[PDB]
RNA sequence: GGGCCCGGGGGGCCACGCGUCCCCCGCGAGCGCACGGGGUCGGCGGCGAUGUCGGCUACCCACCCGACCCGUCUUGAAAC
RNA sequence: GCCGUCGCUGGCAGUCGGCAGAGCGAGAAAGAGAGUGGCGCGGACGCUACGCCGCGACGAGUAGGAGGGCCGCUGCGGUG
């Protein structure tokens, strides 16, 4: 046997949004496509933020 | 839209049937009868169906016209092909290719119009 | 005249016997259905030698031949005639099994249809 | 329109040539070899002419098809395989049958057929084993050989000549009516003339060796205290 | 898909897929060896006439 | 048209067929020069000893740069100081093996972990058998079997290591990019010693198995790989 | 070009 | 020994083009064979309808090895 | 060899078809880019993207935690 430790084997990032709405689950489809099919690290950040909970994407003010 | 009402129909339809680790669908114009965005016969703007003719012989083909989209009565056109097993399988092929009408469904339509001829020959 | 499948692969199963429950033999109140033994001093859940075995995930079946009857077909419960057309484009890989409740007057006009459709039925001589 | 030529370098070992790349170039003299740069058919009809199409589209399509398979390179049919033969077996060698109906019977090896099966025939008048095929694995090669080089084995004794022939007599209406069992294998007058011709040339050589005919007529069998690994045959 | 790993030490053409020099490294030490065994059998067949 | 795009695509398919012939020629004339290198480093170690035996003196050969370390104990009952070093040597499993360049900071670790390893000085034939038969590369953090030189060139190319022969030469003759080659090499997984260990729990000088068996590591490699 |  | 074994006067080379300037003195086609990105045979033989073929599971029985009765508190339970 | 978990925050909307041209595994940051002057009507599968596919490494467990159950029980709104 190997003497590794599986304490941190499961990375806890969000693989997908927790919401079940279908106007978000279609945006996440389009942006997961752009994220994997383009070499722009913009789409990857938009996708990774479309996963985030309602407390991690807060509101912006106009000012 | 198509992808919208597919994201609405993918799990809470009434034609959806889920038992024995399989998941088929009983839509009118679903050929291969399996629950998928591609083969669903109600979501898209242009679908294709291949039913058996009402009498003994023949195969009816049901295309969904483009113009009438919210008018279920005058939406589908139907054509009964009571010919040999090969001319009908070159007429469906032309109906789909030469029209460029949902062309990824052609081999499914041929395989279905062959299942009908086979289920309409004299049994043994 | 058997209705052959598409392809008949070799079915290999890592275990054939059932997984009986601990001490389902000394008692009659303990049925054979499996219950993971959670007692402290238990000898089965420590995986001692020569004891009863435990349903690990290692015993899983090959996904290529999982749920596949010895006739090279998977299966489907059929409650009436209309549920065959759902299965008429899966002919050479799935079979039909008319339900237990379908009376013989309907089961006759169900085996008749599946006969025309060349769909194989596992219980075609069921009720009569 | 160049006449084909054999390889210009002998094969020292399989996969390796005797000469190097430059040596091959020089031998081939390539320094002075620099080079630089259906379905339709018209057929008359009784009207006009019809463009008949060959191999028309199939009239049936099964619901499912098996997908194609990957491509291998190292697999060849049995007919094209290379037939091996242990050096212990040579023409005129005495062999012992172990699996056929001629169990423990000594025979005189004739040659090896194209398929690989050893064509052998013990003296029919001595051991009753005519021209027949036998696998080399299932035969023990006795260390007793007789010169058989001067024996013109008929050419038509091929694998096809020795292939089995289905009796094809399950039943029929004629056969059910006037039944004649399931037939038998009637030894062709050809197989008989060939057996006689081969014997006419083999027996004189066998009789030359004293007691050889009696040894052939005898049958090999294990006895008490005899172990195959302890005796040389 | 996963490529089966053959042994570059038992498979001549995988050894030539990884080291095209081993072809001449091996043609040598085979020619050189058949010629050293021919030199030895020449000594040993001049000595059967040197003690005769 | 497309008669232009055809001959263009065939010029691309011919430049990609000549950039490979030039690389097979390069690999070939490289291995042909490593044969000469190894022959020199072998013949001169015999010169430098005959010239000392002619005068009567002694030739002390250079202390070796490369060691091969094998783990000969299990994971059940290891000290923490020995478990940290057996995992900076990437020997997380019995019968694992790795290459190690020697210095003070390395010998002073093979002394801490001495009772758990059996290390020594690998031959060139032993580094050949190892690299060829048990050679796996740590590509993308995946143990990918080394099946073609385009798996070594694709990663170690920037260090002018582009074939299994440049890899063997960099390992045998401890090179500038030794750290990178040894960290590109997934640690070798060897079978059990055919024949069997002498005694696992005592040093090699104690008639056992552990410790350093300088010359005799190859006898164990042949029966373990 | 050398081989022309 | 090293320097392409620096330079002058019988076997192996993944060397073999013409036209110079100059220091050192971008497409040739075919045709096959294969230690080549994981097995194929374009190889076979025997029997098979009232006594035989298959059925791992499921019923009984036989034999070999293993095998202490579960829940529990406990540092520790097969525990007197 | 098979099952599963983890990782690659991996790949696949390109099924781009007589309005066609079927490619992105290859050692080397970036276009099989545009223009500007010297007959036979033919081509498997896929894709419930909550889907499918490919690669490696890994797989003990009381107290405890978490997830997934097309595991099961009874009633309610829909729907077969
Ligand atoms: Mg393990
Ligand atoms: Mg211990
Ligand atoms: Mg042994
Ligand atoms: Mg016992
Ligand atoms: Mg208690
Ligand atoms: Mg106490
Ligand atoms: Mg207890
Ligand atoms: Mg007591
Ligand atoms: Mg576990």
């Amino acid at each position: 046997g190997v003497d590794i430790r599986h304490n941190k084997d499961r990375k806890v990032r969000r693989k997908e949004p927790k919401s079940q709405d279908i106007y978000l689950r279609l945006l996440v489809k389009l942006y997961r496509f752009l994220a994997r099919r383009t070499n722009s690290t913009f789409n990857q950040v938009v996708l990774k933020r479309l996963f985030m909970s309602r407390t991690n994407r807060p509101p912006l003010s106009l000012s | 839209s198509a992808h919208l009402q597919w994201m609405v129909v993918r799990n809470c339809s009434s034609f959806l049937i889920k038992r024995n680790k399989q998941t088929y669908s009983t839509e009118p114009n679903n050929l291969k009868a399996r629950n998928s965005f591609r083969y669903n016969g109600l979501i898209h703007r242009k679908t294709v169906g291949v039913e058996p003719a009402a009498d003994g012989k023949g195969v009816v083909v049901v295309m969904k016209r483009r113009s009438g989209q919210r008018k279920p009565a005058t939406s589908y056109v139907r054509t009964t092909i009571n010919k040999n097993a090969r001319a009908t399988l070159s007429s469906i092929r032309h109906m789909i290719r030469k029209n460029k009408y949902h062309p990824d469904l052609r081999m499914a339509a041929i395989r279905r119009a062959s299942a009908i001829l086979r289920s309409q020959k004299p049994v043994m | 005249a058997a209705l052959r499948p598409l392809v008949k692969p070799k079915i290999v199963k890592k275990r054939t016997k059932k997984f009986i429950r601990h001490q389902s033999d000394r008692y009659v109140k303990i049925k054979r259905n499996w219950r993971k033994p959670r007692g402290i001093d238990n000898r089965v859940r420590r995986r001692f030698k020569g004891q009863i075995l435990m349903p690990n995930i290692g015993y899983g079946s090959n996904k290529k031949t999982k749920h596949m009857l010895p006739s090279g077909f998977r299966k489907f419960l059929v409650h009436n005639v209309k549920e065959l057309e759902v299965l008429l484009m899966c002919n050479k890989s799935y079979c039909a099994e008319i339900a237990h409740n379908v009376s013989s007057k309907n089961r006759k006009a169900i085996v008749e249809r599946a006969a025309q459709l060349a769909i194989r039925v596992t219980n075609p001589n069921a009720r009569l | 329109k160049g006449k084909p030529h054999c390889s210009r370098n002998p094969v020292l070992v399989r996969g390796i040539g005797r000469y190097s790349r430059s040596a091959m170039y020089s031998r081939k003299a390539l320094y002075k070899r620099k080079y630089a740069a259906l379905a339709t058919v018209t057929k008359p009809v009784g009207g006009g002419t019809r463009v008949v199409k060959l191999r028309k589209m199939p009239r049936y399509y099964p619901t499912e098809d098996v997908p194609r398979k990957l491509l291998s390179h190292g697999k060849k049919p049995f007919s094209q395989h290379v037939r091996k033969l242990r050096a212990s077996i040579t023409p005129g060698t005495i062999l012992i049958i172990l699996t056929g109906r001629h169990r423990g019977k000594r025979v005189v090896f004739l040659k090896q057929l194209s398929s690989g099966l050893l064509l052998v025939t013990g003296p029919l008048s001595l051991n009753r084993v005519p021209l027949r095929r036998t696998h080399q694995k299932f035969v023990i090669a006795t260390s007793t050989k007789i010169d058989i080089s001067g024996v013109k084995i008929p050419k038509h004794l091929t694998d096809a000549y020795f292939k089995k022939k289905k009796l094809r007599k399950p039943r029929h209406q004629e056969g059910e009516i006037f039944d004649t069992e399931k037939e038998k294998y009637e030894i062709t007058e050809q197989r008989k003339v060939d057996q006689k011709a081969v014997d006419s040339q083999i027996l004189p050589k066998i009789k030359a060796v004293p007691q050889l005919q009696g040894y052939l007529r005898s049958v090999f069998a294990l006895t008490n205290g005899v172990y195959p690994h302890k005796l040389v045959f | 898909r996963r490529v089966l790993k053959k042994n570059p030490l038992k498979n001549l053409r995988i050894m030539l897929k990884l080291n095209p020099y081993a072809k001449t490294m091996r043609r040598n030490t085979i020619l050189r060896q058949a010629r050293n065994h021919k030199l030895r059998v020449e000594r040993a067949a001049a000595a059967l006439a040197a003690k005769s | 048209n497309f008669a232009e795009l055809k001959i263009k695509r065939l010029r691309k398919k011919f430049a990609q067929k000549m950039l490979r012939k030039a690389r097979r020629k390069l690999i070939y004339e490289k291995a042909k020069h490593y044969h000469k290198e190894y022959r020199q480093m072998y013949r001169t170690e015999i010169r430098m000893a005959r010239m000392a035996r002619k005068a009567g003196n002694f030739y002390v050969p250079a202390e070796p740069k490369l060691a091969f370390v094998i783990r000969i104990r299990g994971i059940n009952g290891v000290s923490p100081k020995v478990r940290k070093v057996l995992q900076l040597l990437r020997l997380r499993q019995i019968f694992n093996g790795t290459f190690v360049k020697l210095n003070k900071a390395s010998i002073n670790m093979l002394r801490i972990v001495e009772p758990y390893i059996a290390w020594g000085y690998p031959n060139l034939k032993s580094v050949n058998e190892l690299i060829y038969k048990r050679g796996y590369g740590k590509i993308n953090k995946k143990r990918i079997a080394l099946t073609d030189n385009t798996l070594i060139a694709r990663s170690l190319g920037k260090y002018n290591i582009i074939c299994m022969e440049d890899l063997i030469h960099e390992i045998y003759t401890v090179g500038k990019h030794f750290k990178e080659a040894n960290n590109f090499l997934w640690p070798f997984k060897l079978s059990s010693p055919r024949g069997g260990m002498k005694k696992k729990t005592t040093h090699f000088v104690e008639g056992g198995d552990a410790g350093n068996r300088e010359d005799q590591i190859n006898r164990l490699i042949r029966r373990m790989n | 070009r050398g081989l022309r």
